[PDB]
């Protein structure tokens, strides 16, 4: 039962990074909003 | 009520009661 | 004095009288009332303690400008006081005392290590008090812990010059209860005590032997002995 | 709990004072049971702790002396 | 958010009779001003550098007030090797303790009733409220000042100005505020008695009349970290291959880089006066910058005088060519700094970062060019900024901070000419006042100390820190117009006796006047400790050192 | 636009409010018991302000103290929602 | 192998607030989708 438990948390580590590259997916997200952003504030602020 | 002076006697007449080493015989 | 400053020695005796002997039920009710909001007496007591006789610039050197001989009965009540809310085994009353906030610890060691700068003639025979009284709170702040944090809130302050301090104590003794041996006895009790949670001061108090201060040492190491007892819990 | 003034609290904790008088466990029980009670020992814990506080704050003001020379 | 922690930095505002951030005059002088025309929250002052104060917690003064109170000899000149010492040392180390709870208490939210403890940014000197002096100017109030070792009575109760709020509550930023200090029962307000020294000038005391001072931030907490540009931050623009760049004052402005190097290095210094720039982010507030982040729309501002960095069009020759505008409300003057190295766009651009410049307004990258500004003086110096269209990476200069020790005493060295220049133009026509006798003293033997960086124990005449006497400062005193001042005190009580020292010799009633010519050449042999340039410079006005080379004056 | 009155019908939208927060938090933050707000006029933004003009000018001891709302936003002028519990409704009914 | 089950754990917790500063982003995508939602509703119910 040890064993099972401690083979059980290296596929949990597994998933742990397979949720962690959803996590780079994440900041992507991020990083494309914040691109918005200064889209939408040089359109407003600055006339170019 | 007012005057508090009955009370503080009577308090002093209490602890003095309780003192040793006086009015003994 | 004020009758501010006089009405203290009353409340610290009544304070005193309250948890004196035992039901630590009622010590603990000194610290922590369960209501909506709590009053932490025994941290506001050592708070009195320090500002009365420190704050802070009492400190390391200077401690003999804030006693004069109208403060000495009101500070022995209040450490004696606060000797009685530590005596007998309350783990969470001791806690209170080390690991609060302001620094109430360096104060209450300090009046042990160093002398007194007014050498007055009605003052030699009434430090010895606040000696002897300073010592036994030491010694009932760790009745009986076996904890790392107490031990090194209180050396932190000391260095090993307090076997310095001892030794030269025991040797003023011999110019000749309120006596001029037993306080050191109480500081080597107290050295013995904090020496199990410390690497360095063990390895000079066994090893008597190859030390210069013959006397003290071996006579304190004679004199002292060390039991083990079970509690009812 | 309901001290007026000065001079009625100062006579009281006196007496309070001569009542104990160090070894009478038999009366800390009757103080421990009367201060189990609901919502009344916010007062007396408060004029207990008020009067270190007004007291610890006069000494830092008033005794301020400083004999730095023989 | 949106609430008010310690380390936060703002300034304040009053209303309701006179309308004006709370500014200090100068760095020697030690008074609190508002001004009502300056400016107001629609648009702030331009020297807004004033009116910044940071927050802090309550510093406790029991050993420091113990040592201030046993250090001045009153009667018995009573003095100790033992009881001093150990005086000092607990004071120290109470200054310590203090000091090292400051950084623990740093994000902390403050509710109406606690003591708040103002400091100035720019003079790093608290504000106190002294119960026994009286104020100058309205003789039924309590005086404030500032105070650099933080005098008791600095502490202020915060409590709030509208009845929406009360004790508990966290204080919201943007909301109405009175503040009265915790022994002195006196809410601090803005009174309506102009001073004589300048027009605009309203002093600040303090008793039982009301106003609000209205806490507008500047810079949030954890946006004052070291590492980062920040909007406050005075920067010089060190090229990467050539040599810093600056704004000089020719018949009219120009914007050139001096061409003489002699092996420059970011390390070394220039004329501080003329190569320091303080960054500006825009923020879509009149208040409230700080913290670029890369893309945030950075804008220069040059430290001597009130201008801008900006390109506008010269006679063409077949948009271009930085200029000096003096103004920053308009679209011309915004830049924008692209990375090197690149990182993402909020990344919240580093200490010593290697950047480079577009004209975000019309899109024109700056390079340094080679052509001349003068064509017809020899050996040319004036080396003009362009700006082209085709982005290089060759030409991307860095931004080197300041650290603010040096603009501080930069700011002291000036305010110092400025009193010397003006005490010496009062001298030579007629013979000034007590006060303006007393005044002038303090700053000629603070100038010691602070040429020399000794601190103030007394018996001036000591001279024993003749180790290193920090060059920085004495090229501070050289080309801030300092001693050619000296030089102008001296020559002035000349003309008011002439227009002689054995006049002088004849009285021997002149001790205080003496003891403030005799502190002159102390002065200037203080900047002479192995310094070349302050030995010609001296050397050069050596005409009439020797005319009075031996009456009294030490000379 | 001005001078807040009692309109005897509500489903026209010139009797619709809107309440914005003192000390800000969020958006859909379901607004407290005892939480101070501030009164828009959202048909026509113009903020909520009490003046002092009196309604009746030849009473004496003037008592009538009329509402006014004007476009500036202050927040001196923002008055709190003192809740009433149904026990006291229910025997006023009563 | 206990020991290294709990450095596992705790560099699980690591990743752990790494996931939490994500959903603290998702929180962002609530807060202004709820800021695109009342845009909407104020559109619609509302003549301005």
């Amino acid at each position: 039962q040890n064993e099972l438990r401690n083979l059980q948390e290296k596929l949990e580590s597994t998933m742990k990074l397979v949720t962690n590259l959803s996590g780079q997916l994440s900041e992507l997200k991020d990083q494309m909003t914040e691109q918005r952003k200064q889209k939408q504030r040089i359109g407003l602020l600055g006339h170019p | 009520e007012n005057e508090e002076k009955l009370c503080i006697k009577v308090l002093q007449t209490l602890r003095e009661m309780m003192t040793k080493d006086r009015g003994y015989g | 004095m004020s009758a501010v400053i006089t009405i203290m020695q009353p409340i610290l005796r009544f304070l005193q009288l309250l948890c004196e002997n035992h039901n630590r039920d009622l010590q603990n009710f000194l610290r922590c009332q369960n209501n909506k909001t709590n009053y932490n007496l025994v941290c506001e007591t050592l708070q009195f303690l320090d500002c009365i006789c420190g704050s802070t610039t009492g400190g390391l050197g200077l401690l003999g400008l804030y006693i004069n001989e109208k403060n000495v009965a009101l500070i022995n009540q209040t450490l004696e006081s606060l000797t009685e809310y530590c005596q007998g085994p309350c783990h969470e009353n001791q806690n209170c005392i080390a690991t609060h906030e302001s620094n109430g610890i360096d104060i209450i060691t300090a009046l042990i290590l160093n002398d007194i700068n007014p050498l007055g003639k009605k003052r030699m025979d009434l430090v010895l008090e606040l000696k002897n009284n300073a010592s036994k709170l030491l010694l009932a702040i760790m009745e009986s812990r076996h904890d790392s944090e107490n031990a090194e809130r209180i050396l932190y302050n000391m260095r090993p010059k307090e076997l310095v301090e001892v030794i030269k104590k025991a040797y003023m003794q011999g110019e000749v209860a309120a006596s001029p041996r037993n306080v050191g006895h109480n500081i080597y009790i107290l050295a013995h005590q904090l020496a199990r949670h410390n690497k360095e001061l063990q390895t000079m108090l066994k090893p008597g032997g190859q030390v210069d201060g013959d006397e003290a040492l071996e006579f304190y190491a004679k004199h002292t002995a060390q039991i083990e007892i079970v509690r009812l819990d | 709990m309901n001290a007026s003034s000065d001079r009625v609290f100062h006579e009281s904790i006196l007496l309070a004072i001569a009542l104990l008088e160090g070894g009478n466990t038999t009366i800390q029980h009757s103080f421990f049971c009367r201060l189990t009670e609901d919502k009344k020992s916010e007062k007396f814990f408060k004029v207990f702790y008020d009067r270190m506080k007004v007291a610890q704050q006069e000494i830092k003001a008033t005794v301020t002396v400083n004999t730095s020379d023989l | 958010s949106s609430f008010l922690h310690i380390g936060d930095i703002c300034s304040l505002y009053a209303e309701g009779s006179t309308n004006g951030f709370i500014s200090t005059l100068g760095l020697v002088d030690d008074r609190c001003v508002v001004q009502p025309e300056a400016g107001d929250l629609n648009n702030p002052p331009k020297k807004f550098r004033d009116c910044l104060f940071k927050l802090c917690p309550m510093n406790r003064y029991s050993a420091q007030k113990q040592f201030w109170k046993a250090a001045k000899p009153g009667a018995n000149s009573t003095t100790d090797a033992v009881l001093l010492n150990k005086l000092h040392h607990a004071a120290d180390l109470e200054k310590k303790q203090n000091e090292t709870e400051n950084r623990k208490l740093l994000g902390t939210v403050i509710q109406y009733g606690n003591v708040i403890q103002l400091l100035h940014l720019k003079s790093n000197k608290y504000l106190t409220v002294n119960k026994r002096l009286p104020a100058l100017l309205e003789k039924n109030a309590m005086r404030v000042t500032l105070d650099e070792a933080g005098n008791e009575g600095s502490w202020f109760y915060i409590q709030p100005f509208y009845k929406l709020r009360s004790i508990g509550d966290s204080v919201v930023i943007g909301d109405k505020v009175v503040l009265n200090p915790v022994n002195a029962g006196q809410p601090l307000h803005a009174s309506s008695h102009q001073l004589v020294d300048n027009p605009g000038c309203n002093e600040v005391n303090s008793v039982n009349c009301n106003t609000s001072w209205k806490i507008v931030l500047f810079m949030k907490w954890s946006d004052n970290k070291d590492d980062i540009l920040k909007g406050g931050d005075v920067v010089r623009l060190f090229h990467a291959e050539q040599e810093k760049f600056l704004t000089c004052d020719e018949h009219r402005k120009k914007q050139h880089v001096f061409l003489r190097t002699t092996g420059r290095q970011s390390a070394t210094s220039a004329t501080s006066s003329k190569a320091l720039w303080e960054v500006e982010v825009v923020q879509h507030d009149p208040c409230r910058g700080g913290a670029g982040y890369w893309n945030s729309l950075f804008r220069f501002k040059h430290l001597a005088t009130g201008h801008y960095l900006a390109a506008e069009v010269d006679p063409d020759f077949e948009v271009y060519s930085l200029v000096s505008v003096p103004e920053g409300n308009d679209i011309s003057s915004i830049f924008e700094l692209d990375p090197t190295t690149l990182r993402g766009g909020d990344s919240l651009v580093p200490r010593n970062s290697y950047v480079r410049l577009r004209h975000l307004c019309t899109n024109t990258w700056v390079h340094s060019t080679n052509i001349p500004i003068d064509k017809e003086e020899e050996k040319p110096v004036m080396l003009k900024i362009g700006t082209s269209p085709l982005k290089e990476d060759k030409e991307a200069f860095a931004i080197v901070p300041v650290s603010p020790a040096e603009v501080r005493d930069l700011d002291f060295a000036n305010d110092a000419s400025k009193v010397l220049g003006s005490i010496a133009g009062k001298l030579e026509k007629g013979t000034i006042t007590q006060n303006e006798r007393r005044s002038v003293t303090k700053l000629l033997e603070d100038l010691v100390y602070f040429v020399t960086g000794g601190t103030n124990s007394g018996q001036d005449v000591l001279e024993v820190v003749f180790s290193k006497p920090n060059r920085e400062r004495q090229k501070l005193m050289r080309e801030q117009n300092i001693l050619k001042q000296i030089f102008k005190l001296l020559q002035a009580p000349f003309t008011d006796c002439g227009d002689l020292r054995l006049e002088e010799l004849g009285d021997q009633r002149h001790a205080p006047f003496r003891h403030i010519c005799r502190l002159c050449y102390r002065v200037l042999r203080h900047s002479q400790q192995d310094y070349r340039k302050n030995q010609e410079y001296i050397a050069k006005q050596f005409g009439f050192m020797q005319k009075q080379i031996g009456y009294d004056v030490l000379a």
